C-alpha cells in the first residue's frame, strides 16, 4: 500500500488507506441488513418443501413473474420523458460496479 | 449437479420450479435453471453465507479497463508508446475502431449465426456481448480511450505508454462519473430523492465504505423495467433502417455478428436516442421478452429475467419488503389495505398478498417494482433509498473522486465539466446530429435533436505539461 500514488490501481486496492480490500475487486458483499436464510446461514428460502417464511409459504418466483409481472406486450407504454439511453446507460454503468460470479 | 441440464436441487444447484397452468412450460418436472452465486466462504458451517463482487465498486470505468490486471493488460495495446486500448484487427466499422474478439472455450455468441462466425468480444466486463445495444456503448469508450491518448501524444510528446494509457484512462472515468452523478441519477431518483441522498459534494471521506452492498445487486435491477422488446435501428434521418429495424430481444442477445455485418454501432445508438424507454407501470412491469425469452437462442430453455431476480436475491439471502422499508425510515404496510395505501392500488396489493401472504415476505425487487415512481424519477421511495444511498457511498468513499483535490488541477475540472455523452457519440462516430441534453430525457426526432457543432467539447488544453 503506497503512501504517495496518481493513479487508480485496477483492482482497486489501496483506494481506501485505512482498509485498502474496500471497493477493491473480488471481495464479499458488504451486507447493510443481516441475511435471512432457511436454516439461518446458508439455505435460500424456497429450498426445503413445506419450510414456511415468517409464517407464511414461499411463493414460486416463477407464479409471482406470472401472475404480478406478465402483461401483454401490446400494451407497453413508451416513457415521454425518458429514451432508451436511459435504459442503456444503466446497464452499462451496473457493469462498472457488479458482477456476481457463478461456479 | 449440471445446473445446465438437470432439474436436480443439489449443490450448487437452485432450480426454479414450474407452477401448474404455467404459460409457456407446460412439463413440471421442467424448471428454469439456476447456479447459486459464488459463497465468499465456501463450505462454512459458521460464517452466514455471503456473495462476491468481482468488480471494482468504484465508478472508474472498470467496464472498458478491466478489474483484474491480466485482463487490464490484455485489453491494451502494448505493440508501441502510444497508451491505446487494443482494437478489433479483422474489422472495422466504416473506418472506425471495433472490440476485439475474445477466445472462450464455449462462445455464445457464433451460436446466434452459424455462418457469419463471430465471436464474443473482449472488453474490461464479461457481458459486453449480452446485447448489441450495451456492446455498441463499450466501442464508443473504447475509441473515447483511444481518442483521448491520440490528442495527449500530439500535445505530450514525451509521455510514454504508460502515462498516456493513465491519463487518457483518469479522463474516461471522471466522464462516466459526470454523466452519471449529473444527468443520470436525477433521472433515476427524482429531485427531491437527489436532494437528499446526494447532496452537494464538500470532500473524499475515508470513513465512508465504498462496497457495493448485496441489496444494491438485487434493486438496481428496476431497469428491467425500461427494457423494450425489440432493438431499435435508424438510419442517418432517424428513419427506420430497413429490412429489420426492430429486431425482437430474444434475436439480439450474444448477436455480435449484428454490429460487425449489420451496419455497426450508429443506427444503434441512434435507435437508443431516438425511441422512448419503456415505462414502468404496475400492470405493465416487465416485457416477455426478457420474461419468457431471455438467451432463448442459447439456453435449453428461455429465462425469466424477473422471476430469477427473485430467486438470486433469495440465494443472497436478501431480507424481504418490510425490513428494506424499515431499513429506509419507511411505513412498513401490515394488512393488504395498508399495502392498497403504499402502492395506490388495492388490486396489486391483493395479488402480491394472494402470491407472498404477508408483505414481510415479498422480495425486494418485486416490492421495489411495485412501487408508484416518485415525482421526475423512475423508481419509488424503497428503491430512491437504496440507490442513492449506494451512490453517495460511492462518491463520498472515493479517493480518486473526479471533484477530490489532488485528483485533476481545477483548470481540467472546469473543462472536465463542459463533457456529455452527446459530444462523447460527435466525437467517436459517425452521427451528426443527436439529442439535446439531457440525453436520457430526449427522446423524439427532431424536436429533442441538436447538431453536433453547438455542443461544448473537451478542451485538453490545461493537461500540456
Ligand atoms: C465521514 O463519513 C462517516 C460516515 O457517514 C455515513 O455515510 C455518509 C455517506 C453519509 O450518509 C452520512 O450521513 C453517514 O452517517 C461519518 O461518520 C458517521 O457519523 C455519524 C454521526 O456522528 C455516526 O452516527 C452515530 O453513531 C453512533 C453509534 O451507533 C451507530 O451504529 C450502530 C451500529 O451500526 C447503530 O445501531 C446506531 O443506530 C448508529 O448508527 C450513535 O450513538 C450516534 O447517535 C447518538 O448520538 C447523536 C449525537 O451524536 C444523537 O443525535 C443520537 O440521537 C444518538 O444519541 C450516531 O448515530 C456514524 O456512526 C459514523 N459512521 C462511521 C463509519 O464512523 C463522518 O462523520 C463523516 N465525516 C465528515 C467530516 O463528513
Ligand atoms: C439499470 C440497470 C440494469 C439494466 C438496464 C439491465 N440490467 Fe440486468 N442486471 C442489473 C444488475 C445490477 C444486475 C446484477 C449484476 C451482478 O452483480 O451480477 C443484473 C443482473 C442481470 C442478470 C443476471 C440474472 C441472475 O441470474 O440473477 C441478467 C441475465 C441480466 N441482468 C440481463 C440483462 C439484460 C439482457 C439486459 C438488457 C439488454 C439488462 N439486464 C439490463 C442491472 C440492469
Ligand atoms: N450476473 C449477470 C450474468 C449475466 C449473464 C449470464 C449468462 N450465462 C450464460 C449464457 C450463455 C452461456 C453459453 C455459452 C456457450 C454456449 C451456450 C451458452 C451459458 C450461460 C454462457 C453464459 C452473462 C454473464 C457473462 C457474460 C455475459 C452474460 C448477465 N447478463 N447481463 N447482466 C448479467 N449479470
Ligand atoms: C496498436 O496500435 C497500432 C497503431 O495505432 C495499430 O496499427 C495496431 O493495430 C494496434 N494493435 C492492436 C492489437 O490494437
Ligand atoms: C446470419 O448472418 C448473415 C450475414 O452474414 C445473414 O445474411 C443471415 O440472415 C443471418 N442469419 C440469421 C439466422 O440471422
Ligand atoms: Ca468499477
Ligand atoms: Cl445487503
Ligand atoms: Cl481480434
Amino acid at each position: 500500500c503506497p503512501e504517495q500514488d496518481k493513479y487508480r490501481t485496477i483492482t482497486g486496492m489501496c483506494n481506501n488507506r485505512r482498509s485498502p480490500t474496500l471497493g477493491a475487486s473480488n471481495r464479499a458483499f458488504v451486507r447493510w441488513l443481516p441475511a435471512e436464510y432457511e436454516d439461518g446461514f446458508s439455505l435460500p428460502y424456497g429450498w426445503t418443501p413445506g419450510v414456511k417464511r415468517n409464517g407464511f409459504p414461499v411463493a414460486l418466483a416463477r407464479a409471482v413473474s406470472n401472475e404480478i409481472v406478465r402483461f401483454p406486450t401490446d400494451q407497453l407504454t413508451p416513457d415521454q420523458e425518458r429514451s432508451l439511453m436511459f435504459m442503456q446507460w444503466g446497464q452499462l454503468l451496473d457493469h462498472d460496479l457488479d458482477f456476481t460470479p457463478e461456479p | 449437479v449440471n445446473c445446465e441440464t438437470s432439474c436436480v436441487q443439489q449443490p450448487p444447484c437452485f432450480p426454479l420450479k414450474i407452477p401448474p397452468n404455467d404459460p409457456r412450460i407446460k412439463n413440471q418436472a421442467d424448471c428454469i435453471p439456476f447456479f447459486r452465486s459464488c459463497p465468499a466462504c465456501p463450505g462454512s458451517n459458521i460464517t452466514i453465507r455471503n456473495q462476491i463482487n468481482a468488480l471494482t465498486s468504484f465508478v472508474d470505468a472498470s467496464m472498458v479497463y478491466g478489474s483484474e490486471e491480466p485482463l487490464a493488460r490484455n485489453l491494451r495495446n502494448m505493440s508501441n508508446q502510444l497508451g491505446l486500448l487494443a482494437v478489433n484487427q479483422r474489422f472495422q466499422d466504416n473506418g472506425r475502431a471495433l472490440l476485439p474478439f475474445d477466445n472462450l472455450h464455449d462462445d455464445p455468441c457464433l451460436l446466434t449465426n452459424r455462418s457469419a462466425r463471430i465471436p464474443c468480444f473482449l472488453a474490461g466486463d464479461t457481458r459486453s456481448s449480452e446485447m448489441p445495444e450495451l456492446t455498441s456503448m463499450h466501442t464508443l469508450l473504447l475509441r473515447e480511450h483511444n481518442r483521448l491518448a491520440t490528442e495527449l501524444k500530439s500535445l505530450n510528446p514525451r509521455w510514454d505508454g504508460e502515462r498516456l494509457y493513465q491519463e487518457a484512462r483518469k479522463i474516461v472515468g471522471a466522464m462516466v462519473q459526470i454523466i452519471t452523478y449529473r444527468d443520470y441519477l436525477p433521472l433515476v431518483l427524482g429531485p427531491t430523492a437527489m436532494r437528499k441522498y446526494l447532496p452537494t459534494y464538500r470532500s473524499y471521506n475515508d470513513s465512508v465504505d465504498p462496497r457495493i452492498a448485496n441489496v444494491f445487486t438485487n434493486a438496481f435491477r428496476y431497469g428491467h423495467t425500461l427494457i423494450q422488446p425489440f432493438m431499435f435501428r435508424l438510419d442517418n434521418r432517424y428513419q427506420p433502417m430497413e429490412p429489420n429495424p426492430r429486431v425482437p430481444l430474444s434475436r439480439v442477445f450474444f448477436a455480435s455478428w449484428r454490429v460487425v455485418l449489420e451496419g455497426g454501432i450508429d443506427p444503434i445508438l441512434r435507435g437508443l436516442m431516438a425511441t422512448p424507454a419503456k415505462l414502468n407501470r404496475q400492470n405493465q412491469i416487465a416485457v416477455d421478452e426478457i420474461r419468457e425469452r431471455l438467451f432463448e437462442q442459447v439456453m435449453r430453455i428461455g429465462l425469466d429475467l424477473p422471476a430469477l431476480n427473485m430467486q438470486r436475491s433469495r440465494d443472497h439471502g436478501l431480507p424481504g419488503y418490510n425490513a428494506w422499508r424499515r431499513f429506509c425510515g419507511l411505513p412498513q404496510p401490515e394488512t393488504v389495505g395498508q399495502l392498497g395505501t403504499v402502492l395506490r392500488n388495492l388490486k396489486l396489493a391483493r395479488k402480491l398478498m394472494e402470491q407472498y401472504g404477508t408483505p414481510n415476505n415479498i422480495d425486494i425487487w418485486m416490492g421495489g417494482v411495485s412501487e408508484p415512481l416518485k415525482r421526475k424519477g423512475r423508481v419509488g421511495p424503497l428503491l430512491a433509498c437504496i440507490i442513492g444511498t449506494q451512490f453517495r457511498k460511492l462518491r463520498d468513499g472515493d479517493r480518486f473522486w473526479w471533484e477530490n483535490e489532488g485528483v485533476f488541477s481545477m483548470q481540467q475540472r472546469q473543462a472536465l465539466a463542459q463533457i456529455s455523452l452527446p459530444r462523447i457519440i460527435c466525437d467517436n462516430t459517425g452521427i451528426t446530429t443527436v439529442s439535446k441534453n439531457n440525453i436520457f430525457m430526449s427522446n423524439s426526432y427532431p424536436r429533442d435533436f441538436v447538431n453536433c457543432s453547438t455542443l461544448p467539447a473537451l478542451n485538453l488544453a490545461s493537461w500540456r505539461e
